[PDB]
């Protein structure tokens, strides 16, 4: 389904191992009394990579949305850098008059993928040694009620 | 004009101009020159935010003393820590070739200084992404650490 | 063109007859020769002027950067001749601009586009440079200028003249052919405008019901103030009559020479302070040919 993990599809992806989650398995919207709000919705999604990156090095990651077309131009991918509570901006704020990346997407509907360029072993890809040692992945959702 | 080589070089559309000759005309004391430059920076705006888009922030480290140490045996590999220390103790001399070169200074006043080059072809950073994430790279900032 | 002195007795006859008609009209339209001759000259000065050269660098100048698919040429052209040719409204420089089109004045046929491929390839704004293409780039700007001295002196509304600029035919111009500022054409655009005065605050109906085919006998009897079965039986007579071009119910009210004649045998009968049928008795006498009985 769209809980898969699988390499990318596309030509130069093929490299690429991509994990997909859907929001309708995280049933977010369970989480609190209906009368609370009917809508729901993203503020901002974190994520943080708990590998063993060494000194001066880094992952390269990608988490993207499913649907492209809502969404203002360019708000609809992020990339970690350092995957520690890492958003893909250098600064955030909150009172900036930017939409931050997945600002407004529903909680009920939607696809998210995580892609880790040059995963293949067989490429010699940069990340392989260090996925390896790649445990468990969080996404931190900040999703607001009104 | 200056706003139009601001234009220019936050985005790369060193071709697009807007600023137009006609502003100006003699026969008629120059009235209403003021309202021909407002339009053109309403179009300038306008193209400029039709045109914007999020860019995904991404951060890399460079090791130098791995991007020499590593250098293609068709030049000559070093390491930083046998040649900085030589080429300090004699004053003189040069490691590497081409571009990745690590030697002092060739004008009167850089005689004393010594200068450790690097290209950004050697770097091959755009190799760390899909090319179908995006068709230019372009740098925010550049941090040293000694 | 035709030579007085191998000339036909009938055909002298008519060239007395329109020298007289036209010295007349001028004589009543306060005109003088030269001015009649200068709205119908069909050559044009070819020498630049400091009046055309600021239209040239007021349409270079405005044009700059058009797209030919996002908008029309002529519409987006227009706002700058209006300015430059000195025009109250921009609708008028737009027809002026599609008559000149028609017309393709000039030794050298010139429209819209060619003109604006010459000013965007060949032409430096705020220099004095000889051109091969200048002359007739001055010719058509003259011909502009001219149908701007043309619209002004007939005194017609803005939008009859958009209607005889685009459909000549509802005018009764030669089918499929650019409308002509002949001063035979002259005195019939004076015509119709004093015939719309004279409509007076109906003129605003009329007008509408004559641009649509629904102009009909008792609309124009209440807008002239006349007698509906007198539109209606002069209108009779012409049909019966044998007119060139021929009046058809069809056209009757269609056409502008048949409003023309209709009104015509109105004025010629109201005149003599008869029906239209007392015309109609008189014309039958015929008594000096060998036509008809």
């Amino acid at each position: 389904g769209n809980n898969n993990l699988a390499f990318g599809a596309g030509t130069d992806t093929k490299t690429s191992l991509q994990a997909s989650v859907s929001f309708a398995d995280l049933k977010i919207r369970e989480d609190y009394p209906a009368s609370l709000g009917k809508i729901r919705r993203i503020k901002q999604i974190s994520v943080t990579l708990p590998a063993l990156l060494g000194p001066y090095q880094d992952v390269q990651a990608i988490l993207s949305y499913g649907d492209k077309a809502g969404l203002a131009n360019g708000c609809e991918a992020l990339a970690v850098s350092h995957g520690m509570n890492d958003s893909g901006q250098f600064q955030l704020d909150f009172n900036d008059g930017k939409f931050l990346p997945f600002e407004g997407i529903a909680i009920d509907q939607g696809t998210l993928t995580l892609s880790f360029p040059n995963a293949s072993m067989p490429e010699k890809g940069k990340q392989a040694t260090m996925l390896k040692t790649l445990n468990d992945i969080i996404l931190h959702i900040r999703y607001t009620i009104k | 004009l200056m706003a139009e080589q601001a234009y220019r070089w936050e985005l790369n559309d060193d071709s697009a101009r807007f600023i137009k000759p006609g502003a100006w005309q003699g026969t008629y004391a120059g009235l209403l020159a003021g309202e021909t430059l407002m339009l053109s920076l309403a179009q300038m705006e306008d193209a400029h935010l039709k045109r914007d888009k999020r860019a995904l922030e991404v951060e890399r480290t460079v090791s130098l003393a791995e991007v020499y140490a590593g250098l293609p045996k068709d030049n000559g590999p070093f390491s930083l820590a046998q040649e900085i220390d030589k080429l300090v103790s004699q004053g003189s001399g040069s490691a590497g070739s081409g571009n990745n070169n690590l030697a002092f200074g060739a004008g009167t006043d850089t005689k004393t200084s010594l200068q450790a080059s690097v290209s950004f072809a050697d770097l091959k950073i755009r190799e760390d992404y899909p090319a179908s994430l995006g068709k230019i790279r372009r740098i925010k900032q550049i941090s040293v650490t000694l | 063109k035709t030579n007085l002195s191998a000339i036909s007795d009938k055909q002298l006859a008519t060239l007395i007859r329109k020298l007289n008609t036209i010295t007349s009209w001028l004589h009543t339209q306060k005109w003088s020769v030269f001015q009649l001759f200068i709205m119908t000259s069909t050559s044009y000065n070819k020498t630049l002027t400091p009046e055309i050269k600021n239209l040239l660098d007021t349409v270079y100048h405005g044009l700059q950067g058009f797209d030919k698919d996002k908008a029309d040429l002529l519409h987006v052209m227009a706002p700058y001749i209006a300015a430059t040719l000195q025009l109250s409204s921009e609708n008028v420089a737009h027809s002026v601009l599609l008559w000149a089109d028609k017309l393709q004045p000039g030794d050298g046929a010139m429209t819209a586009e060619k003109f604006w491929d010459w000013l965007n390839t060949k032409y430096t704004p705020g220099s004095s440079e000889a051109v091969e293409t200048q002359e007739h780039i001055v010719q058509y700007c003259q011909a502009l200028a001219q149908l701007e001295m043309v619209y002004h002196s007939t005194g017609i509304n803005e939008n009859a003249f958009r209607l005889f600029v685009t459909k000549p035919e509802m005018f009764g111009a030669a089918t499929g052919a650019a409308p002509a500022h002949d001063a035979l054409s002259l005195i019939m655009l004076t015509r119709f405008a004093d015939w719309v005065n004279a409509l007076g605050e109906k003129a605003s109906s009329v007008l509408a019901a004559f641009e649509a085919n629904s102009l009909t006998a008792e609309q124009l009897a209440d807008a002239m103030n006349l007698d509906a079965n007198l539109l209606l039986q002069a209108s009779i007579q012409a049909q019966n009559h044998q007119h060139l071009p021929p009046v058809t119910p069809e056209n009757a009210f269609s056409c502008w020479t048949s409003i023309n004649t209709i009104l015509q045998w109105v004025n010629v009968a109201q005149q003599l302070n008869v029906a239209p049928q007392g015309v109609s008795a008189l014309v039958g006498l015929d008594y000096i040919q060998s036509m008809k009985e």
